[PDB]
């Protein structure tokens, strides 16, 4: 059985504990004797498995946490629609989503700021915004400020009703650790009533309010002379005037006579020609049958009657040719450890962040995406880094289970401690397969430099040269390119149109996603990001497996799971913590995502995105230099880096400044990061206890007494500082490119 | 309010008050005496 | 033949003496007396 | 105190991993640690993995002294068990290396020797200057 | 007793306990033909003396690199060959 | 191997002892403190340079006191 | 002294890791820190490897000196030294491609060659040293000077 | 001239970092305090932190300031 299982009034609302700081745990709950002890309490803030130690209390703050998290985006999401309603050009952008520049934020004329509101076209002077979220507006029929100001009215009170939720939650009637360890329920609902009537209520309103406005908008109409939703849903003659198959009504539906839905629910593959985003019509089909699939998904597991299935059903009992036997107390260390959920789920959101760029990219969802290719490349370049951060706090969170919340004695499972075992096979076989393919993809890189530095561009790596061609991705854009003629034929045109074939979906003059080549380059460099990813993966993969105990420290899990070193000894032990694996790793990361999105750029630029002419030709923003230029890392430091970055610098006076700003910033702050990285807490110590002495020479010695960083703290404040400051670099590039050129 | 005050007392919500007053003062300045390179006013 | 002793000595510097180098300075490297 | 005389006791019950005696032990020395359980049960190795010790005597055959006393001082605060372990070379002469009198070496057992131990304090250590061109270091007078 | 049931410190037969077996060390006799391995075993001879392999080594690859680098003519390596081209002035007339 | 010198400063609270994963160290007999004993170091060849023996010790700088030296293969964490 | 290379240091030579190869390295001009040593025999050492930085900077002016006479225009660079380019030394580089020797082929010389950006020319030739000769003098005096 | 003058000063800063870095090594291996008790010297290690300071004052203004200035004009 699941009941509700709840406490009341568990802790008391009170103030008391906002005054004493640090209340949360022991040896911050006494006073800053240091100015460590600010570091340390904001650390250890959200570390609910060390303030108490029961998963009761830690699951009850970390529902609450969810809470206060939602109640943020909740009121980023309000934020976001009211500025789209008084602050943005989006009627303007409807009338005409091809010359005017998304822009929804305007800046104060206080200090000369106010040339960042740029003729972004429409009547309007301020920022071109890049979320898409006109885009999404676009994709929901809005045509109306009064729309977004009011779902933002509805998103503040959303956000109420979640901090709401979490203070109900925590303070006032809890749920107890019964209600959280059946999951059954939680996925039961988190799939058929989250996800699966999610889909079901979106379908509804596409069915309902997108599809047809959305047909309005293709055919040519004023968006204030459109009629609002709830026309098309009272007034039957309006909407089946628009789709007749919803004359019949749902007895199509009842009598399973769905062939006549076939209007507003076609299968119709590839990019809708009329405005290059997908067909809402597949959109809302699709929303439709994801719904009836979560539907029947979230009925599989047993919670509180006879049928279903039990996780630990499933998994002890899931015997199989290569270690079967073992998938026996996973239940448990899920089900009594959230950084082993946190893990997995942080693993597959960000998985699915990066399938999110790959899919918004190729197959553009809202109208008008493809050709603002701001929105594109802000997009996947944003989904990309959210991806590969959360791959890396899948690592964080892997770690910090292996440290703590792993007892072979209660909580024993066959496959971990089976890869625990042979872990060094693991990474030794990792290690040689990340220089083999740092020879092989960054080695053939080198080799065309020097080839073509020696005026040998015969022996170059490119297709004009020594051919590497990717077969493998060629062939399956021939079969994706011929898929929906024998294999799919309820599609009449492919899935993308990144294949192949004379489709070339432009809206205006721009291209929006003409087929994709792939030549040498893109080998090489795909090459690369397999290379990427798997020194990531070893870097994260080795702390995991190494956050207990190794040749070198077999008692590292006494020291925990971030701290700095066991001492110069051994040799030297200076980053053996798995906090210094995901550190080093997120760095990796950073050379992993940011050559992902290079490679995006540059190959949407170069191959992609362009105008489109009177006559049929298309002319690129680069020019098709990938397959010549990317192929070297000159090419890459001229073609890509000192071409590009022309706009960033030529930003200054136009509404871009403040991109040609946080250029130099970014570059500044990525730097900065490089005096903690290289660095160590004892200089600095020294010379702080020489400025205090100067401090004491005033009589203004602080009672807080100043320490240098932890070491730690030294290589947290490092990575962040350089992650900070080579994306934004990345970002003020990436916009002021893209922005001013497209 | 009591323990209010002393969470508004503490470090970080101080500065965040001093440092938006403060930036508010500067900001209303510079609208008010815009684009200042000198003192003139002796 | 004086345009030929750059190709008779960058080889002999570059290759060989660097050959002869390693070779011997690896032998003294793991040496034991 | 005599050394306790390691036998050819048995050893745990572990299904192998790669963390062991690679060639620390076919040509240098290699460790040995014994330890007393009253029941079996299952416990983390420091060689990666969770071995099953046995009732009665166990024994385990590990690369170098840390891991040993990683395990004991694992054992002795979480088993409460009383280890001991040593140190064998590959031409035999096992050494009796971990307590060396019998209690552990928290306990100030008489009959050990002050060895390692300066009678002054840590500030009073002369500059390089005085012990230079000699062979001595500033820190052993 | 190192077979016996999970006892793996025969200290006498320390070579079982250190892990010094050879996985793959077959002492199966010669299987070439004897003839075959005479005749390696007489013309390869010459190149067993170790001090007199390494010099030979150093004094015959140096020999034969110092040797087909000059006597290679314009048309395996084109640095041999020169210019073949009339070579261009320099910026501000040459400098 | 390592050099553990330790200090007459030290007053016997067996830290250094309780943190040492080699057991370099071993408190002996002695009369310079309130607890009557001091933290010896005879088996210095199998230090391996930690200081978790001096990142215990409560004193105003040290008592115990790791001076790196010749690195053999105990000292140098070396399992192979 | 030791047994294993660092000769100078019996704590690298007692060392079975590869610490003892680069320590060893590095540690090779410190003198002061090295086994059985003295002041006197500090400053013996200090003295022969002065002596020997002396040679080590006669013989690089003589390289320069002889790769300037050998392959340098310095003949042509003391007709017309504002448009004429300065010679290095030449190049023989076997991975050039023939693109590659003709655009290293500078300064009016038989084949590829690099500029000398370092000012011998414009010095030597300020100081005298106007044939190729002088330059041929000069290097063989350096040369001895090494010696 | 680019090549000379670049070349000079990148060795004058090497050589300057070592000219400081043996006066480091000089204070560790080869000073006696004893023997230059409350001379020039010794006087340096009396008020280092006063040294030290001010040079981390007159650092600090002058990177807060020009670097104030910079990011002004940008
Ligand atoms: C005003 C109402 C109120 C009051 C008086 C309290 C009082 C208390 N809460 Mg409760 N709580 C509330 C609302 C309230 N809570 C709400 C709305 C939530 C849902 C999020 C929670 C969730 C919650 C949890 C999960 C926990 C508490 C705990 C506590 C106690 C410690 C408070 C403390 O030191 O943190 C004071 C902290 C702050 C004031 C920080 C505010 C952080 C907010 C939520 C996010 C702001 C982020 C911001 C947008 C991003 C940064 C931007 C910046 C860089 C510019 C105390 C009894 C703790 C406890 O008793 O356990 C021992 C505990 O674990 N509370
Ligand atoms: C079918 C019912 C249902 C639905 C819709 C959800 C939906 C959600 N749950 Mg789940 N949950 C359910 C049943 C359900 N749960 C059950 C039965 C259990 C017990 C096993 C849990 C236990 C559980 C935990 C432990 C946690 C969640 C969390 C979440 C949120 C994840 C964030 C997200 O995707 O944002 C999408 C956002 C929205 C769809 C906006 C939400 C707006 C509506 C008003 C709330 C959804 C209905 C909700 C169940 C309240 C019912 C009414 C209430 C008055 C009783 C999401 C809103 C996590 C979270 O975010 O914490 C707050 C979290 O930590 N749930
Ligand atoms: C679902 C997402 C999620 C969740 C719930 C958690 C939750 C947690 N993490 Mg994990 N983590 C995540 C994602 C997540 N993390 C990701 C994506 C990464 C990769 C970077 C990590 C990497 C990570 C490490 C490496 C560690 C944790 C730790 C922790 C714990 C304490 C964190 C804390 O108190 O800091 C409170 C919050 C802060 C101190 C603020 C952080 C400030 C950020 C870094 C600056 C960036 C802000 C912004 C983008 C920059 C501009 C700012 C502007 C003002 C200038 C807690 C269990 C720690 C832990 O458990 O150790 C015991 C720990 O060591 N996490
Ligand atoms: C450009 C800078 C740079 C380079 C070249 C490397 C190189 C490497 N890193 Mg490092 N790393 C760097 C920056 C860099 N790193 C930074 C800034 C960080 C900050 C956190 C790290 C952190 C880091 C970690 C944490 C890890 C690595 C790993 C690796 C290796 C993976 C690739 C490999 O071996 O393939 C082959 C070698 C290369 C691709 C390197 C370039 C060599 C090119 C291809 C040509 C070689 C020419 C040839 C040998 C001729 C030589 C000349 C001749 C005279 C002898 C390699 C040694 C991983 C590792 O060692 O395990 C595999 C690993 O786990 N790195
Ligand atoms: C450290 C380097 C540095 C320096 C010297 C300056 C200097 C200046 N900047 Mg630049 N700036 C800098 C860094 C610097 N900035 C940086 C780092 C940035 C990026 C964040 C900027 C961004 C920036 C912008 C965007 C602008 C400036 C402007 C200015 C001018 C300020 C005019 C103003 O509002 O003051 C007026 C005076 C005050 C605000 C002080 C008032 C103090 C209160 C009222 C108390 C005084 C009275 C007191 C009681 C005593 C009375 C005496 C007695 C009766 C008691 C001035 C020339 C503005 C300008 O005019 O451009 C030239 C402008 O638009 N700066
Ligand atoms: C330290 C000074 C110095 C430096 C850096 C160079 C540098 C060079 N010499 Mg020169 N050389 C020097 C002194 C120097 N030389 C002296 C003193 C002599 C007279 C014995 C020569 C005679 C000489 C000849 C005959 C040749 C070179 C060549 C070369 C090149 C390839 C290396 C081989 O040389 C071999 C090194 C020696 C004979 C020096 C032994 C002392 C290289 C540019 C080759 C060349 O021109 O390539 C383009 C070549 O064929 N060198
Ligand atoms: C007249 C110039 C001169 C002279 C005679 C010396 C001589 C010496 N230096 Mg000094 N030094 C110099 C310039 C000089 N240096 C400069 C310009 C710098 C700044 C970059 C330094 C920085 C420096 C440091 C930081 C240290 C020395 C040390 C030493 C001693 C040992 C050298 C060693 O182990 O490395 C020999 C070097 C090599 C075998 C090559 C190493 C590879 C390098 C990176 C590139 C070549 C020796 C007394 C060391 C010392 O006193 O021992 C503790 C020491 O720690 N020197
Ligand atoms: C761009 C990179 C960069 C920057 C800015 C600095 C800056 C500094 N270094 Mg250097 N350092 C660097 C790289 C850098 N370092 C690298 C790569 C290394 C090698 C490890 C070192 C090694 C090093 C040593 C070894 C020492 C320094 C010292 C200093 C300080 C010198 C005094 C000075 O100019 O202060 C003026 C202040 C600045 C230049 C700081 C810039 C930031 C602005 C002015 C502050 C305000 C920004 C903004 C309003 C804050 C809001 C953001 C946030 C709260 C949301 C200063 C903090 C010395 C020191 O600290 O003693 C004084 C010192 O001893 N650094
Ligand atoms: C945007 C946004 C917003 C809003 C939103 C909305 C407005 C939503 C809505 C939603 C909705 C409005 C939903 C609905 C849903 C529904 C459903 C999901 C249904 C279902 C049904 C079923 C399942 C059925 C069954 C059956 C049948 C079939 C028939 C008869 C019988 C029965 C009943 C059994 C806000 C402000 C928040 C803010 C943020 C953002
Ligand atoms: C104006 C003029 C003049 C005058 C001038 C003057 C007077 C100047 C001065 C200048 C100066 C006044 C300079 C200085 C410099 C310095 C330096 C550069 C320093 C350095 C230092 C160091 C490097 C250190 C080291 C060490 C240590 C650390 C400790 C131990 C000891 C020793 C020392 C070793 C006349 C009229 C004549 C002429 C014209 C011009
Ligand atoms: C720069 C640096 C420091 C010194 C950095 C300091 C101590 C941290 C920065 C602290 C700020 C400047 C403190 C001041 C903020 C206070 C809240 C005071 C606010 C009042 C006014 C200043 C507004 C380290 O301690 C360190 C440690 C380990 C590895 C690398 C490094 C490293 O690179």
């Amino acid at each position: 059985e699941v009941k509700i299982l709840v406490d009341r009034d568990p802790i008391k609302t009170s103030f008391e504990e906002w005054a004493k700081p640090g209340h949360f745990s022991r040896t911050i709950a006494k006073g800053p004797d240091t100015t460590t002890w600010i570091w340390n309490l904001h650390a250890d803030a959200h570390d609910f498995d060390s303030h108490t130690s029961d998963l009761e209390e830690i699951s009850r703050k970390v529902f609450s946490a969810h809470f206060g998290q939602l109640s943020i985006i909740f009121l980023w999401l309000s934020g976001m629609y009211f500025h789209g309603a008084r602050f943005s050009n989006y009627e303007a952008w409807l009338s005409d989503p091809t010359h005017i520049g998304p822009s929804a934020q305007v800046v104060w004329p206080i200090v000369g700021q106010e040339i960042l509101n740029g003729d972004v076209g429409g009547g309007f002077r301020g920022i071109q915004i890049t979320s898409g979220f006109f885009q999404i507006w676009r994709a929901s029929g809005i045509t109306s400020e009064l729309q977004l100001y009011c779902t933002a009215i509805g998103a503040l009170v959303f956000a109420a009703l979640m901090l709401f939720a979490g203070w109900f939650h925590y303070h006032k009637a809890a749920p107890k650790l019964a209600w959280f360890q059946d999951v059954e329920s939680m996925l039961n609902h988190h799939l058929a009533g989250l996800l699966g009537l999610g889909s079901l209520s979106w379908a509804g309103h596409q069915v309902h309010v997108s599809l047809p406005i959305n047909q309005f908008l293709n055919a040519g109409v004023d968006p204030k002379e459109i009629p609002l939703p709830h026309e098309f849903i009272l007034n039957r003659d309006l909407l089946a005037q628009l789709y007749p198959s919803f004359a019949e009504g749902a007895t199509p539906f009842f009598t399973l006579n769905w062939s006549k839905y076939s209007e507003f629910l076609t299968f119709r593959g590839g990019l809708d020609p009329v405005t290059g985003g997908l067909w809402l019509t597949d959109i809302a089909h699709h929303h439709l049958a994801i719904a009836i699939l979560f539907l029947i998904a979230g009925h599989m597991y047993r919670t509180n009657w006879g049928i279903g299935h039990g996780i630990k059903d499933i998994l002890e009992a899931h015997k199989g040719p290569f270690t079967g036997q073992g998938h026996k107390g996973l239940y448990e260390i899920l089900t009594t450890s959230w950084h082993a959920q946190l893990s997995l789920n942080l693993a597959m959101l960000g998985s699915l962040t990066i399938i999110v760029a790959h899919h918004m990219y190729s197959m553009p969802p809202y109208p008008y995406l493809a050709t603002d290719y701001a929105t594109q490349l802000s997009l996947f370049t944003h989904h990309m880094w959210i991806g590969g951060f959360l791959i890396v706090g899948a690592a964080a969170h892997a770690a910090i289970f292996m440290v703590r919340d792993y007892d072979p004695t209660n909580r024993y499972n066959d496959l971990l401690d089976r890869v625990l075992r042979h872990r060094d096979a693991i990474i030794s076989h990792l290690n040689w397969v990340c220089i083999f393919l740092g020879f092989h993809s960054f080695g053939l890189y080198i080799h065309n430099d020097t080839m073509s530095a020696l005026g040998r561009p015969q022996d170059m790596f490119s297709d004009t040269a020594i051919q590497l061609q990717p077969v493998f991705a060629q062939w399956i854009q021939n079969t994706h390119a011929l898929a929906p003629g024998v294999t799919a034929p309820g599609e009449t045109a492919s899935t993308s149109l990144t294949w192949g074939g004379g489709e070339l979906v432009a809206v205006g003059g721009k291209v929006a996603l003409l087929p994709i080549p792939l030549g040498t380059a893109d080998f090489l460099v795909h090459h690369i990001h397999a290379f990427t990813i798997h020194v990531t993966v070893l870097i994260l993969l080795k702390g995991v497996l190494f956050a207990r105990s190794s040749r070198l420290i077999p008692d590292k899990a006494n020291l925990g799971f971030r701290f700095p070193c066991d001492g110069p000894g051994r040799g030297g032990t200076c980053q053996v913590s798995a906090w210094d694996h995901v550190f080093l790793g997120l760095f990796w990361m950073y050379n992993a995502i940011s050559v992902v999105i290079f490679h995006f750029s540059w190959k949407m630029q170069s191959d992609v995105w362009g105008s489109i002419s009177d006559q049929g030709v298309v002319t690129h923003i680069t020019g098709g230099n990938f397959a010549q230029s990317s192929i070297t890392i000159n090419g890459w430091l001229r073609d890509f880096l000192w071409a590009q970055a022309s706009q960033v610098i030529q930003s200054y006076g136009s509404s871009l400044s403040a991109y040609g700003l946080f250029f130099l910033g970014a570059h500044f702050v990525w730097a900065f990061s490089l005096m903690f990285l290289f660095s160590g807490r004892g200089y600095w110590q020294e010379l702080i206890e020489s400025i205090v002495w100067a401090h004491n020479k005033l009589k203004v010695a602080p009672a807080t007494q100043p320490r240098a960083l932890s070491i730690i703290q030294g290589r947290a404040v490092g990575v962040t500082h350089y992650l900070l400051g080579g994306i934004a670099t990345t970002w003020a590039f990436f916009l002021a490119r893209i922005i001013a050129v497209g | 309010m009591r323990d209010l005050k002393t969470y508004l007392s503490v470090a970080p919500v101080l500065s965040t008050l001093w440092f938006g007053s403060l930036a508010g003062l500067l900001i209303e300045i510079n609208r008010l005496f815009p684009d200042a390179l000198t003192f003139p006013f002796f | 033949t004086f345009n030929n002793l750059p190709s008779i000595f960058v080889p002999l510097v570059g290759l060989v003496f660097p050959a002869i180098a390693m070779a011997s300075l690896f032998l003294h490297i793991q040496k034991n007396k | 105190t005599p050394p306790q005389l390691d036998p050819n006791t048995p050893s745990p019950i572990f299904a192998g991993s790669t963390g062991g005696l690679l060639r620390k032990a076919q040509v240098e020395e290699f460790y040995v640690i014994t330890w007393n359980s009253p029941k079996e049960q299952i416990f983390e190795m420091p060689t990666g993995g969770a071995a099953i010790m046995r009732e009665g005597p166990n024994l385990l055959k590990l690369a170098r002294k840390e891991q040993c006393l990683a395990l004991g001082t694992r054992l002795r605060s979480k088993y409460k068990i009383t280890y001991q372990f040593y140190r064998v070379f590959p031409n035999g002469e096992v050494q009796y290396l971990h307590p060396k009198d019998g209690v552990y070496p928290e306990k100030a057992n008489p009959g050990r020797e002050g060895v390692g131990l300066n009678m002054r304090s840590i500030g009073k250590n002369v500059s390089p200057i005085e012990v230079k061109f000699t062979g001595k270091q500033s820190y052993d007078l | 007793k190192y077979g016996d049931k999970s006892v793996y410190f025969d200290l006498e037969d320390l070579g079982n306990t250190t892990g010094q077996w050879d996985v793959y060390g077959s002492d199966a006799p010669s299987p070439y033909n004897p003839l075959q391995s005479k005749f390696f075993e007489t013309f390869a001879a010459p190149f067993t003396k170790r001090g007199l392999l390494l010099k030979f080594l150093i004094l015959g690859g140096g020999s034969l690199l110092t040797y087909v680098s000059a006597n290679s003519t314009g048309d395996v390596l084109p640095i041999k060959r020169g210019p073949q081209e009339p070579p261009k002035l320099g910026p501000r007339g040459k400098l | 191997s390592h050099s553990v010198k330790i200090y007459d400063t030290c007053i016997g609270c067996t830290q250094c002892v309780r943190a040492c994963p080699t057991d370099v160290l071993e408190m002996i007999p002695w009369d310079g403190c309130k607890a009557k004993q001091i933290a010896s170091a005879p088996r210095t060849e199998d230090c391996v340079g930690c200081k978790r023996c001096e990142s215990a010790c409560p004193t105003d700088f040290l008592s115990v006191r790791v001076y790196l030296w010749h690195e053999t293969t105990r000292s140098m964490g070396l399992a192979y | 002294m030791a047994l294993r290379f660092p000769r100078f240091s019996q704590g690298l030579a007692q060392d079975p890791t590869t610490r003892r190869i680069w320590f060893g390295i590095a540690t090779a001009h410190d003198f002061e820190s090295h086994d059985d040593i003295t002041e006197e025999r500090l400053y013996q050492n200090i003295f022969a490897s002065h002596f020997g930085q002396l040679a080590i900077i006669f013989l690089w002016t003589s390289g320069n000196l002889f790769h300037v006479a050998w392959q340098g225009n310095f003949e042509t660079w003391v007709q017309d030294p504002l448009h004429v380019r300065p010679i290095a030394h030449a190049i023989w580089d076997p991975h050039f491609g023939q693109p590659a020797v003709e655009a290293f082929t500078r300064g009016g010389a038989l084949g590829p060659v690099n500029i000398a950006y370092s000012g011998v020319y414009q010095w030597w030739y300020t100081i005298g040293l106007r044939t190729n000769e002088d330059l041929y003098t000069g290097a063989l005096f350096l040369l001895f000077l090494s010696a | 001239q680019a090549a000379l003058y670049t070349h000079h000063q990148y060795i004058a800063g090497f050589i300057m970092t070592g000219a400081f870095a043996h006066g480091a090594i000089f204070f560790i291996r080869d000073y006696n305090p004893e023997q230059n008790e409350d001379n020039v010297l010794a006087r340096m290690l009396d008020h280092k932190e006063a040294i030290i300071s001010h040079l981390s004052w007159a650092s600090l203004f002058l990177g807060f300031h020009t670097l104030g200035l910079y990011v002004h004009n940008d």
